């Protein structure tokens, strides 16, 4: 409905934990566990108001689970891995008028190698959507 | 082309 919008903040981040050989089974090449999350800003952190679902596109190595739909919050994706790669985060909005957006998030894996969770990276974008 | 590399 017409020409008014709101600017909204969307944050895509990633955290990672290193998995020591002492904690992987015989045939498990996963050196890391990571968690990509999608969130709003400090002012309002819950994007459930205006977000319908999130599509996570991943590297072909994750086939057949390279495409993941998180419908209801928290919009998080946890997986095991060995490699860094651009994660394509595709957001769909509850309002039919606002078209979907892709956010390319560069996954950053931990290199402290202490086996503890660390903060990898963060991608921040401003989104426009029909207010009314 | 889809590229993936390990940190270490
Ligand atoms: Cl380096
Ligand atoms: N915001
Ligand atoms: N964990
Ligand atoms: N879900």
């Amino acid at each position: 409905t017409s020409r008014l919008f709101v600017k909204k903040t969307i944050v895509v981040g990633n955290v990672s934990k290193y998995i020591p050989p002492d904690k992987r089974e015989e045939n498990d090449q996963s050196t890391h566990k990571w968690m990509v999350y999608v969130r709003g800003s400090r002012r309002e952190p819950s994007i459930n108001h205006f977000v319908k679902k999130v599509w996570f596109f991943l590297h072909p190595s994750y086939k057949p689970n390279d495409l993941v739909e998180v419908r209801e919050p928290p919009f998080h994706l946890t997986r095991r891995g060995w490699g860094e790669f651009p994660v394509r985060v595709q957001v769909h909005f509850k309002d039919s008028q606002n078209k979907r957006i892709d956010i390319i998030h560069n996954l950053k894996l931990d290199r402290t190698y202490t086996g503890l969770q660390t903060l990898g990276a963060e991608t921040v974008v401003d989104v426009e959507l029909h207010r009314h | 082309a889809a590229r993936k590399s390990a940190p270490a």
